[PDB]
């Protein structure tokens, strides 16, 4: 017996213990969503026993504002406003225990321009919950108030286009090859071949850094020494893709600064840094007026399976808003998993200033993007240019698609790789503008510029039946 | 106040029995033992008087309970503790430490702040006992 | 016809097409492992009709050195040392096609001191391709020789306990709830009235960084104050985790410098910061004397099913590598997953200067950590004093038991839900230590200690019959 | 010039350098001791006897928090001074930052038992 | 008193002087560790003081002994840390000189630092008295070692390319007189060398700054003359 | 407060930074130094933690007219969006201008977290 005794809450909702997440506040089908507040789809799948809007009341609370039984400092905060709502849960097309749950979150959880905050609150500790076996993150709406607080790409597309002054096709590129082992002086020789032979960059690959085999300073040496080369050779800019990825910030910033004092138009980061030293870079590419490509490495480890992890048209959004120029958005065609209506998504997400609900291609949000600017999607990975009808119809005009076993796999050299990619780009291209049907004349297109093209012929015989046929994991639940 | 440095200190000060079985735990896990007094109490007093040697390759509690009563005799009025050290490698530290006698009279700590840059303080733990000299403390 | 023609390669091995990865150098069975290679343990998932050999030899090549195609570059370099080798192909027990592939990498392959690096190569591309449908990595071998190219914990456990002067026995902590919304002078009573009732450590909630509802420099200059309040009014070393997660490097040291200024003994990083951020504060903390706790943000992810994604102890490898003193490591009894094996894995992983193959625990590869200091697990989420024998065997001595809701959820307040904490905990310790069977005797261990204890008679009365009982997802593949 | 190059001559079995005089003019262009004994015994305000010190042992294997124990007992024993060890930087066993922060703590604990100005 | 009841009784960590030898820094049947640091020693022992005892001390004044016990130890992991000098051979054709390997263990020394590693392996052992003389002839390091050291910055393969020089040693020559040389007649011979062949050319040891010729202006003619002699042969050239 | 307002942005951060380090809980401004001082100060005071006062000098050059100029509310809406801490806001019975119904929609534009219309 004592004060403490004497003062206890004998409110029902705030008297000690624990009470089910959908009494708490969590669970709202009435609420009215606020053009300001940041709305979650998460796809939803309660162990057995668990009922499907408790497991979503779980979801927003733990992601929110809740733990797992009652505290009386709630009252201290608008705890009706800062709580998040799971507003919406239906079942998921041709499955059985599994929901989509529509979450909102209020504008003023959130760190302004912070992704690691964003991230921190909606992907924080749910997904290891016990009461849900699964989740996935399916999509998000970002509003145009929290938008505002971000920088958006760099430079973007358009202002991208304009420093290459290359307008109206796809942008080329190459992986060099092998990934591991070459010395900056022969990587150097790769990059000059590749661009001096058409191709608009080359790049670094993604686990090329700075190693035994090769020191990084040499090779962004010899890079721009190519370049400049290619840039002589050809009366066109020309770019590679210098891999600044480093242990910490301060050798990321050394790589960044040394590749802006060279003069390179583009620099390159890997995904595995994570997202505040991919928004430092963001803001150090803004200032000092440099593409900043981002490689995605490690994303399929939480983006492959349909039941959990997050779904890659999120990852898109944080990373268009996080600042990267590029991002690695699929093939459909090529060695890497890639639905062609998820892709559609996902290079829907990445360019456009608006998208409305899609539901085949995943979009569940009306996305409007602020007018931050666009990222340039890149189709990379076992593609050739036997396929080149096929990357145009599925993946657009707006693209770098990037050729390295398809350039450095050529019989007769680099610049022979280089040139039948180019070549079969620009046959392909005209052929759109002229309204003629490339899909399906699209074989014969690349035949009819194979016979003033060696180099082409002999691309199209090595590799033209070449193709990775395989079951997509990341699909759709909706169709036309 | 209570002083709650030490392993078991928001139970009650420890029996000899209760010392005596910490002790026998000490033993069976071949830590090495020693006893430590104080009469300054700071959180941050982080050595305190050694009452002779630790016993290393110990057999016997009977050993350390004699020299427990012995610093006792002559400490009783302040702090002691008793600490167990393992010198395995990635270890070499110390792995147990209990309070084993108190004063009867625990004033504890002044909270002292000055003003600095801005809104930042900097603060001292001023122990009240230490107000008077060494011998006249407790 | 051309001297490009000419000086075809004619060498099978090296002549332009495609060839299977296994014929590639990829797959050898007779490979001898050297003692400075990097081996990863890979749970492989092929799609129909795929080999289970070519997959992995798959793997292994797009994680090394490999494209589809064959590339003359090659010949530039020491190749045949260069490649990765799938060494060992297994089935996994209790599946139909499913396995183990055990894969070799050279240590010249990668860069010294590089997280980035590292997981550049063993995630960046392999989980998304194609022909296999599910990808786990289970385990690594980091040898000796790269090991010394990271710092490892800033702090670790043993300078940890020193600077804290608390041995013997676990720590305890709390993490400030409700998660969001609280201000900076609300944030530093609930720490101070935690602390000064018996925890050692209280923490901001992982997504509480810098926002409306509070900014970021009064709640340190609040949560010191109620630190220097609680050590005053108890004799003890204390502690409040300031969060200096942030969306750029520069804020982050900000906060970080703050911090340090006000002589905080610890802050906390939040996981989606990345690696390279990570490893910048895993330095920053060694050099101004920082303990610092990571909060695993977003791991469950991809960590969360068997089939496909990242175990969490390779991540416990690479943060330990990385420099941080905290890492949460689960709880088995609480609110998140955490079967019991899985954990001791974890645990061991973390806190051990070598470990043995332990299949049921999930360790795969005999593991020296070089001296490496240990990282101190942190067990959080839905648990309560009613599970303390639970927690002494599950999770041992060297741990931090975080009751957030369990400390504040107390019906007579903060100071006596911390005053339960620590006299269960100090109750099961001292029976532990006379030989007592605690797990056994437990319940009746913590009944005798409310005799004189009311505050820890209340929480377990409130609290004694809450469990989550759950079948976890992520589960050993062998047993004892 | 005076030891880079002529004690590796063939025509030389062996050579030695037993003693130089450096000129005032040249001596001029040196600091010399930052501080020198003079000063140094008006810092430590200690005169007419030499000073004492010790080195910590064992020469590596200790622990920080271990360095200033002994650092502590022998400064407040007696001793002037102790030391690290040469070989003693910053290791796995004990980084240097910990060394420092507990030896002044020693320090200080010892000057406040002795009333002298002591040092490690 | 507390003191006398608690001094150490057991023989090893009893007070007191006891040969390094029986102190743990001899073990001929030490298992060497791929880890370990190792030292080979040319120990010349003084008359009456044995090979054995005299590489045990080599071995633990340049790890963790003393000349006398100190109970200290125990409070480390000491079995670990002991250096131990594990195989002793007389020298061929000569008398009293005697071969020591001894062994160190990698948690002894600061990861890339010569400072540190010199410290320990010749700090103090070459001026011992029991020793008249003492040559540290090879050293193995580790390969968990070596990776904490950066190696060399360009290295030969690196400076080839920046060279362009293939398939033949480089050529250089050292400026003369040594000293006494102006500014400007230091590049004159830069020039003249490199001009007539040479790929580099160097600066004396002794040459720095001087009152007969300042760094500066040294290094602003030579830069002339070495461009002046790119460009008068094609070739890349260095001073 | 201490008033910081100077002629140059180096010289008003010299005065800002010597009243932080004095630890004064409040600093002032001029609304003459103009806009981008203003916003400048205003995010050094957030991240120096400090008060930050703006007195409005000048702002009835272009404030006092009806027909003419800049209403103070627009004022008031610039000025917080800027971040200072206090602005004068008027009295209505002192010494200079203030209509009631004008002063409670100056206050109210500074106070609420949400304004409706209110045409009086
Ligand atoms: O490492 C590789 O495999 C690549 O360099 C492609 O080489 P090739 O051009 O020789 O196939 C790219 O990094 C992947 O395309 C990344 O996949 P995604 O674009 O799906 O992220
Ligand atoms: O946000 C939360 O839920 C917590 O603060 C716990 O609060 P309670 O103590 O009130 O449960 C922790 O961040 C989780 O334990 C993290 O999970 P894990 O340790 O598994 O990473
Ligand atoms: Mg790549
Ligand atoms: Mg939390
Ligand atoms: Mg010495
Ligand atoms: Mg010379």
């Amino acid at each position: 017996n004592s004060v403490e005794e004497r003062t206890r809450i004998k409110n029902e909702r705030y008297e000690s213990g624990v009470i089910p997440y959908a009494k708490m506040g969590y669970w709202d089908p009435n609420y009215a969503v606020k053009d300001t507040d940041i709305l979650a789809l998460f796809r939803v799948s309660p162990q057995p026993g668990v009922d499907p809007v408790e497991a979503s009341a779980a979801v927003a609370g733990e992601s929110s504002t809740a733990t797992w039984t009652v505290v009386w400092t709630d009252l201290l905060t608008a705890c009706d406003l800062y709580r998040a709502k799971a507003y919406k849960v239906e079942s998921v097309p041709n499955t059985s225990d599994q929901y989509f749950a529509y979450i909102s979150y209020d504008i003023d959880l959130f760190e302004e321009g912070s992704i690691a905050n964003l991230t921190a609150s909606i992907i924080g500790n749910v997904f290891g919950f016990k009461a849900v076996k699964a989740l996935r993150l399916e999509d998000m709406r970002i509003p145009v108030a929290y938008l505002k607080t971000f920088q958006g790409p760099a430079t973007g597309i358009v202002v991208e286009r304009e420093r290459m002054d290359k307008f109206g096709r796809p942008f080329l590129g190459a992986t060099v090859k092998p990934k591991l082992g070459l010395s900056g002086k022969n990587y150097g020789r790769v990059v000059y071949e590749g661009l001096r032979g058409g191709l608009d960059f080359l790049k670094d690959d993604e686990n090329i850094n700075s190693q035994p085999f090769m020191r990084w300073k040499e090779r962004f040496l010899y890079s721009i020494e190519a370049v400049n080369r290619s840039i002589a050779a050809t009366g066109e800019v020309k770019g590679h893709y210098m891999n600044v990825t480093a242990a910490t910030m301060e050798e990321m910033y050394e790589r960044a600064e040394f590749a802006k004092q060279l003069g390179t138009v583009i620099i390159m980061i890997d995904l595995v840094i994570g997202y505040t030293a991919i928004q430092t870079m963001g803001i150090w590419a803004r200032k000092n007026d440099m593409i900043l490509h981002l490689h995605r490495a490690g994303n399929s480890t939480y983006s492959r399976q349909k039941i959990h992890g997050m779904n890659f048209r999120v990852i898109c959004k944080w990373m268009r808003m996080a600042g990267v120029d590029h991002i690695h958005a699929g093939t459909v065609v090529g060695k890497l998993e890639g639905d062609p209506l998820m892709i559609r998504g996902f290079y829907n997400t990445l360019l456009l200033p608006y998208l409305e609900v899609n539901l085949p291609q995943g979009i569940f949000f009306q996305q409007d993007w602020a007018s931050l600017r666009k990222v340039t999607p890149v189709a990379s990975g076992g593609i050739h240019c036997g396929q080149m009808h096929q990357l145009l119809d599925y993946l657009g005009n707006d693209v770098v698609l990037q050729f390295g076993g398809g350039t450095i796999g050529h019989p007769d050299g680099i610049q022979a790789g280089a040139t039948a990619n180019r070549v079969a780009l620009e046959s392909m291209v005209i052929a759109r503008n002229e309204g003629r049907d490339y899909v399906a004349e699209g074989p014969q297109i690349l035949r009819d510029a194979a016979k003033t093209c060696g180099p082409l012929q002999t691309a199209l015989d090595l590799w033209k039946d070449i193709t990775f046929n395989y079951t997509s994991t990341d699909t759709a639940d909706f169709v036309e | 106040m209570r002083l709650t440095q030490g392993t078991f200190s928001f139970l009650p000060d420890l029996t000899d029995e209760q010392i005596k079985k910490q002790v026998d735990y000490a033993i069976s896990q071949n830590w090495a033992i020693n006893i430590e007094y104080t009469e300054d109490p700071h959180p941050r007093n982080n050595f305190w008087e050694l009452w002779g040697l630790p016993l290393f390759d110990i057999n016997d509690a009977a050993t350390v309970m004699y020299e427990i009563g012995s610093c006792r005799q002559q400490h009783s009025n302040v702090y002691i503790k008793v600490n167990a050290f393992d010198n395995t490698r990635g270890v070499e530290s110390c792995v147990l430490s209990f309070l084993i006698n108190r004063p009867s009279y625990e004033p504890g700590f002044r909270l002292v702040r000055s003003e600095d840059i801005s809104r930042n303080q900097k603060y001292s733990f001023h122990s009240y006992a230490t107000d008077k000299p060494e011998g006249s403390r407790y």
